[PDB]
Formats: C-alpha cells, sequence, structure tokens
C-alpha cells in the first residue's frame, strides 16, 4: 500500500478544528498532501522534502497548517473548519527526490463538515428476494439490496453468502443516488444486485447477506436529538432461499 | 498540467485496452506516470517512465519518439479493469498535479434476453424493486426526471462461475402511480422486452 492515514474519517460541525495523520513508508524522504472531491482529480495542497515544507498552494488557507517534524510522519490541521473543506484528504510519500521512485498513496481520510449534526442518518437495508418470472426465464436469480437513506455518503456495501464476501455474481452503483436532489442536506441511496443459479437460490440452506459499512459520528460526539446517535456501524439485511 | 486525456472512454472487454494521453511540451528531464483510481480510494500507481517504452505485470507504456503523447496498454481489460486513469509528468524537485483524466469503461459484449422483473423485499414485505437485466450494452438506462422515481445507472456483473456477464438497471418509488411497466418506460428499452405477468 503501504503508506497509512488516521482517522479514515471525520465528520465535523462548522466551528471545530480537526487534525489528520499521515504515516509514510518507511525512509521516504518525500511527503505530499492532495484534496479530492466527487468527480475531480486530485488538487495539490503541499509537500514536503525531509521536514521542509517546499510548497502551499494558494488553496491552503492559514486555517490549513501542514507539519513534519522529523521528516517522517506528517499532520494535517484544518482550523475553524468549513462546509466547503469536505473532501478527501490524500497522503503519498516517495522514497527520494528520484524520477523512478513512484509516489505511493494512503486510503485517505474523508471529512464532511456540517451545518448541524442532525442531518447525519445512517442506512436502512433491505435485501429484495428474486422473481419466480427471472427464475423460470433464465434459471438465474438475482436479489436486489437497497441502502437508504443515509448521510453523508461514506458507506460500504457487501454480499456475503454462507459467510464469505462475494464479489463474484455482484454489481453495485459507482456512485449513490439523491433521495431528495432538491436539496442541500439530500440523503442518499444506493443498491447492489447478487446474482446465482436458480437451483442456488432454491436450496434453503443458503444464505445471504447484505452489509453496509456506514461512517458516522464517533461515540464521543455531543448528540442531541430522540433516534439513535448515528454512529459509525454496520447495517446488514439478511435472506435465506426459498425452497419455492 | 502539462497532460491531456479524453474525459472518458469505452473499450472492448476483453483485448487490450489504449488509453492516450496528450503532452506536447514535456522534457527532457521529464517522465511520464499513469495512476488509477477506483471509487473514493487512493489512487494507485500503474507504471512508468522516460522516453521509450515499457512493461510490467500490470501493464504496458509507449512512449512516441516526439516525447509528445504516450499509450497506456492494459493487455487484457476485464470488468475489474473500469476506473479513472491520471497521466501525469514530473522531472523531480517539483510539486506533482493531477488533471482530470480518464474514465475508462470496459463494456461486455451480450446474447441477449431484456427483461425488467419486480422484486419483493425480505421481510416485509411491499416495499418492492424493479429490476432491468439482461439488455444488450448499447441500451442504456436514463434517469428518471420524476423525483420520487429513482433510477440507478448501469451496472455490469459476472458471474465468473458459468463465464456470463449481465448488464442491469435498478428502479424504485413509493408512489401508488408507480410500477414496473412503466418504471423503464421514459428510457428508450428495446422492443423485444420481456414484462412478465402472472
Amino acid at each position: 500500500t503501504g503508506v497509512s492515514q488516521n482517522p479514515r474519517h471525520k465528520i465535523t460541525k462548522r466551528g471545530q478544528n480537526v487534525t489528520f495523520r499521515c504515516d509514510p513508508i518507511s525512509e521516504h524522504n518525500r511527503l505530499y498532501w492532495y484534496r479530492q472531491t466527487l468527480g475531480q482529480g486530485p488538487e495539490f495542497l503541499t509537500y514536503f522534502q525531509n521536514e521542509a515544507q517546499l510548497e502551499k498552494s494558494r488553496l491552503l488557507s492559514d486555517r490549513f497548517s501542514a507539519e513534519r517534524p522529523k521528516g517522517s510522519f506528517s499532520t494535517l490541521e484544518i482550523q475553524r473548519t468549513e462546509q466547503g473543506d469536505s473532501a478527501m484528504y490524500l497522503c503519498a510519500s516517495r522514497y527520494r527526490d528520484d524520477s523512478y521512485n513512484e509516489q505511493f498513496f494512503g486510503p485517505g481520510t474523508r471529512l464532511t463538515v456540517l451545518e448541524d449534526l442532525k442531518n447525519v442518518f445512517p442506512p436502512e437495508v433491505a435485501v429484495f428476494e428474486p422473481s419466480e418470472a427471472e427464475i423460470s426465464h433464465t434459471q438465474k436469480a438475482t436479489l436486489v439490496c437497497l441502502a437508504t437513506g443515509f448521510y453523508p455518503d461514506h458507506v460500504e456495501l457487501s454480499w456475503w453468502v454462507n459467510g464469505k464476501e462475494v464479489h463474484s455474481g455482484v454489481c453495485t452503483d459507482p456512485q449513490p443516488l439523491k433521495e431528495q436532489p432538491a436539496l442541500n442536506d439530500s440523503r442518499y441511496a444506493l443498491s447492489s444486485r447478487l446474482r446465482v443459479s436458480a437451483t442456488f437460490w432454491q436450496n434453503p440452506r443458503n444464505h445471504f447477506r447484505c452489509q453496509v459499512q456506514f461512517y458516522g459520528l464517533s461515540e464521543n460526539d455531543e448528540w442531541t436529538q430522540d433516534r439513535a446517535k448515528p454512529v459509525t456501524q454496520i447495517v446488514s439485511a439478511e435472506a435465506w432461499g426459498r425452497a419455492d | 498540467a502539462k497532460t491531456t486525456q479524453p474525459t472518458s472512454m469505452d473499450c472492448a472487454e476483453g483485448r487490450a485496452a489504449n488509453l492516450p494521453c496528450n503532452h506536447s511540451t514535456i522534457s527532457g528531464n521529464e517522465y511520464v506516470y499513469w495512476y488509477r483510481q477506483i471509487h473514493s480510494q487512493g489512487p494507485q500507481y500503474i507504471i512508468h517512465g522516460l522516453k521509450n517504452n515499457e512493461t510490467n505485470e500490470m501493464a504496458s507504456l509507449i512512449i512516441t519518439e516526439d516525447r509528445k503523447s504516450s499509450t497506456l496498454i492494459l493487455p487484457h481489460a476485464t470488468l475489474r479493469d473500469t476506473a479513472v486513469y491520471y497521466c501525469i509528468v514530473w522531472g523531480g524537485y517539483q510539486k506533482v498535479t493531477f488533471g482530470t483524466g480518464t474514465k475508462l469503461q470496459v463494456i461486455p459484449i451480450q446474447n441477449p434476453d431484456p427483461a425488467v422483473y419486480q422484486l419483493r423485499d425480505s421481510k416485509s414485505s411491499d416495499k418492492s424493486v424493479c429490476l432491468f437485466t439482461d439488455f444488450d450494452s448499447q441500451t442504456n438506462v436514463s434517469q428518471s426526471k420524476d423525483s420520487d422515481v429513482y433510477i440507478t445507472d448501469k451496472c455490469v456483473l459476472d458471474m465468473r462461475s458459468m463465464d456470463f456477464k449481465s448488464n442491469s438497471a435498478v428502479a424504485w418509488s413509493n408512489k401508488s402511480d408507480f410500477a414496473c411497466a412503466n418504471a423503464f418506460n421514459n428510457s428508450i428499452i428495446p422492443e423485444d422486452t420481456f414484462f412478465p405477468s402472472p
């Protein structure tokens, strides 16, 4: 991979400060920071050579500050966060100032900043059972999973058949879709398909689970409303084969 | 910055897919690099280099004698290869800058059987969803302009077990009006589409 970032995600209210960390590959001279929004390429923020910042883009406000005190790990501090900071902040590192050595990217830290945290909802998940019409026409059986209506949109959908994540027979929408699109705080929906053989579905000993990891608030966030604090969690929907 | 690429590009599963990049003011000492980004995830490196051709397990890279253009070759394009591909140039010391880039979509060929089926919720059970599937890859599913109705983009699955690809879009709504007979009628589904009714 082999660069790391902490945390993977963070949801703040407007006022708050936030700090990310990035750990480069051992002895990598160079560390880069980018930010990215949906459907766009990474936008350069700043880079380091040893401990020595280098260059910061006329992007970065004074509210951003990136440190790297031992030419090793790097922290990015964003002060007094704004809605417009919401983005995936990517870390990269490189062995030497050397064209031969490539940049290795970390998995990123997805920041979402909000007018208020009552707009954050987890997904509800339903699994939809295959049509008999399909089974008799194609001798195949398509299950559909629907994730709704969550916010923000950092969810990870996965199908598990008989207790193992599967990838054969599976399709998930590249992006979610807006439920009321229409709105600033539009809550999102995502669908996925699992296709099996008719006979595989018609065996009641087979078990189908749709799992959606949602990245929400932390246990430590101030929470006000009646409904369950929409923390980082996994929501699931199950289905067994129908003997029919 | 110094590179230009098509925003998106279709390519046939599974011959070699050739992603082009223009860089007519390239030095000198600047290498060409290709990265790929899947979902929102970190972009992973594919291949680089100078002025020449190069190869590794993941791909091949040909750069003209001009230096002014290059081509990334993904030798046997599968569905897993569809992603965003960035072509960047760097010669040291300075920052590295990303453009746009491409949006490669591997398209499978079908021997088609288009149908729109109704699926019921597991709990529940109504709550239902409409499945438009088994259509050929020339068929496009449109976005519903009825806001209460939700139609997904089309999605290709591979049953690797049986060597069988299939396309599908999914539609749902809360309206009374809504049904599967009319869910995908705003798209231009093919004349021979199978619409069950028991």
